[PDB]
């Protein structure tokens, strides 16, 4: 199916060119809103922390796909774990304080603390990367966060993107290295 | 395949055009926002071509060699005045790239626009086609013509400082000159103009 | 001030910089900025509205600890004649505009 | 919408569960881009 | 926009005077009924206490805004915390007694005790300030309260104003002091 | 009304949950005051 | 007698206004001409107030003392950029003058706009009222508000160089301060803005 490639026109040919029919599939697990909606693990044994969403491990599904997008929009759901009495949450732009009162707060129930954080940042969109005079011939600003959680005792933390909307795609890379063998070859249960 | 693009009084004919490549949107379309309280005003004169050399392109340069060009770049024109007079500002770029060469040359460029890049990892280059892009094959076109809307977390990018778009040109294949005509070097220019500029918040004149 | 005493004033709103300082110290320098100018008369009060001009749709009320310049911009109130015998006074006050809007209650620990 | 679903519906009002969106009045791209594709064979197909 | 100021007529000009349009916003977080409706912390490690609503800390959101109003009306919700078996509540005007029986009572459930107190005071409105012959050329009477709680063991206490109606505004002041620098400058997460 | 909301409704009767109000029969001000404001420019506006 | 004149984002209230004085035409009204071949483009941003002190006005200064102000004058604003970027240019001035003083002062100014004056002979001053003008009597107004269309042999005055209008302020009567309040000096400012600006023939940026 010859065509000029310089124009970068999209081309997608099915095996129909060789006489084989292929019906369109309605993929659902590839969908952004479905994939991004999970409790990715982010950090362990930490009391106070900013709820920056770039703390996600880059090898995890949610973190990698999140870095596959330049801009993003998400309601969030936090889920702390481990022994603690309570969890405070300061909305974005609230001044930091070592003590907390009257700020929104959730007691744990059976050493688990799940709650929904509304999108809070002033920017109409957040971004996973930000060109702030980082020109090169070869870090994201603090306003990009959903809040500032503090726990009574150090806790494991989970984030769950909601109503996710990813904008402007960026490259994904496989995490595995092939070593000596060109085919990676991995065990399967 | 003649194509003639004018902005302002400036024009740019090209006879090797392969066609415009719209990125992310069929057309830039500004809408008024809360954040400027309506004080923003469009300026006709900013929308003009200005051009700059990128690099000589020899056969010496291998695969994956990059040439980024941060945008907006400093410039002597009216557009370079507006960064000084007005703080907040908005624009959507329209870019040509030209690498004139004998068609007996062999090689290829991947010109592409990357929104907000801080760095580009060595593995990452192969994926660069995800961005809006065109190829420059000397056997075919010598001209690429990407066109993109304003992008950013803020509706009005701060004057100077943050750069939303960067024009990267990668050497997708090494140059070859089997004819040995030399030739040799192949200069690569860019011909760039702003579109739909808007400015807000004028600030006191220097000094 | 006294009814016989007369004066002329101008107020100007300076957008956030990216300003190496500055700020302008004469009315001729502040004239370029979004300003307004009024002279005293039978109607004493003058109400100058300060526009919300910023890159982001909302902006923090509290100032972040590391900053070398303002994120919401200056405003300045020049007199414009430099000959005033004597004294006089201009009361100044502030009130929210028709379109102002706060969001997210917080109860910061003071201090 | 998304990985959520129940025969019932969320107990709390929508105003409490999710941030409300606002129109710029007092969108998707890659779907269209993928639909712009030309699978039709180029040139004079034969046999 | 010149106008006589002596008459104290209200004046509110939008940037439209300089050619910039500004649409009206429908603010919700500034609303009284929405703001006042929270569990402000009030007092710690205390058994018996009057449910005077002026016990609220003046630096807290609810207490400060409560002192921004001269008169107020509220149904209330009390939430005790900390180890205790039970909590009694005497309605306003009931005689004090060291022992309690048959008075309304709530056992704790997982060391938390939440219950709704109906407005009780005889006055059609309470007040945050009361000029009782306190003339000056330079304290509120006991009837102004929602009841009298007693706990089996000392407990932390929370109050939550309900159906709040604030009357006759009074000044708010920022709590922070600027010190040497005229701009206060504070950290943000 | 206020920071309360559910798709359902309060389980207990209104008589038990909240004190009933009584009319003086066998209101807001600052809204009106803020609406009394004159944004219209004074004097003979020009240009 | 309140009057409020805005240009661009700038405004100017005055409560002593005696009214606008149109000169030579009820309104400036540009028409396209052969001489620019249609390349001319109007610029919104140039049309803003800028102000400059003229003189302290003491009782020491007698009749016929003059203070001319050539227009356009050098300025740091956008209007001062357009003289550098664009050659040919057109505008019609709108000028206020203000000499705030106690009404117990006595004297008068004759503020007037003279088209193209090279010199003003000593006899000639009495005739100065032929030009568009207003009087500044401290007992009445402290504000004059002349307004004039572009005038000239050429539809587009050369950038800088020729000055079509000059703002002359004459001391029609000496200042008197019988109250002896001092007072004394009475500063005289001008509040000037361009209207209906048009530019043509952009020229290469400095340096």
């Amino acid at each position: 199916t010859t065509s000029s490639g310089e124009g970068a026109d999209v081309v997608t040919t099915d095996p129909s060119t060789h006489g084989g029919a292929v019906t369109e599939k309605k993929r659902v697990h590839t969908d952004v809103a479905f994939v991004m909606d999970r409790f990715t693990h982010v950090l362990t044994n930490r009391t106070a922390f900013a709820v920056d969403l770039m703390d996600t491990n880059e090898k995890t599904l949610v973190g990698a796909l999140l870095r596959a997008a330049t801009y993003y929009f998400c309601d969030l759901e936090i889920a702390c774990l481990g022994e603690h009495e309570r969890v405070w949450w300061q909305p974005n732009g609230a001044p930091r304080t070592t003590t907390l009162r009257d700020n929104p707060m959730v007691f744990s129930h059976n050493n688990v603390t799940r709650f929904a954080v509304p999108y809070t940042a002033p920017h109409r969109l957040l971004s996973t990367r930000y060109n702030g005079e980082c020109k090169y011939t070869q870090k994201l600003p603090s306003t990009f966060n959903f809040g500032y959680v503090t726990a009574d005792k150090p806790v494991d933390v989970y984030y769950r993107m909601k109503r996710a909307e990813l904008y402007c795609p960026r490259p994904l890379l496989p995490g595995y290295d092939h070593a000596d063998r060109d085919r990676f070859d991995s065990p399967i249960g | 395949r003649i194509l003639t693009t004018r902005h302002g009084t400036t024009t740019s004919t090209t006879q090797s055009s392969v066609g415009i490549t719209y990125g992310y949107a069929d057309a830039d379309s500004f809408r008024p926002g809360p954040n400027t309280s309506g004080l923003e005003t469009r300026v006709e004169q900013a929308e003009r071509f200005f051009k700059e050399k990128l690099f000589d392109w020899t056969s010496d340069k291998p695969f994956g060699t990059l040439y980024v060009l941060e945008l907006p770049k400093d410039h002597k024109g009216i557009y370079g005045y507006l960064t000084d007079a007005y703080t907040y500002m908005r624009n959507g770029w329209d870019v040509q790239v030209s690498a004139t060469s004998t068609q007996f040359n062999g090689g290829s460029l991947l010109v592409a626009m990357v929104p907000e890049l801080c760095s580009l990892k060595d593995r990452e280059e192969f994926q660069l086609s995800l961005y809006p892009h065109q190829f420059i094959n000397p056997r075919t076109n010598t001209t690429a013509h990407i066109q993109v809307p304003y992008l950013g977390v803020n509706r009005h990018d701060q004057g100077k400082r943050h750069q939303a778009w960067s024009l990267v040109v990668m050497v997708l294949t090494p140059l070859t000159t089997e004819a040995q005509m030399q030739s040799g070097t192949v200069e690569v220019y860019a011909n760039i103009a702003p579109t739909n500029v808007f400015v807000a918040g004028e600030k006191p004149a220097k000094q | 001030g006294p009814t016989h005493h007369k004066a002329k004033f101008m107020v100007a709103y300076i957008p956030p910089g990216i300003e190496t300082d500055r700020l302008p110290k004469t009315p001729e320098d502040a004239a370029h900025c979004y300003h307004s100018e009024w002279d005293t008369g039978l109607n004493s009060q003058f109400t100058f509205a300060v526009p919300y001009v910023s890159a982001s749709d909302f902006s923090y009320t509290h100032t972040d600890t590391p900053a070398m310049a303002t994120t919401n911009g200056w405003v300045a109130v020049f007199q414009v004649t430099d000959t005033h015998s004597a004294e006089a006074a201009v009361v100044v006050s502030v009130s929210a505009g028709p379109d102002l809007e706060f969001r997210f209650p917080v109860d910061p620990v003071r201090q | 919408s998304g990985n959520t679903g129940s025969i019932i519906n969320n107990y709390y009002m929508q105003q409490y569960q999710n941030s409300m969106d606002t129109q710029l009045g007092d969108n998707d791209w890659f779907s269209k881009l993928a639909q712009s594709a030309i699978s039709g064979l180029f040139g004079a197909l034969l046999a």
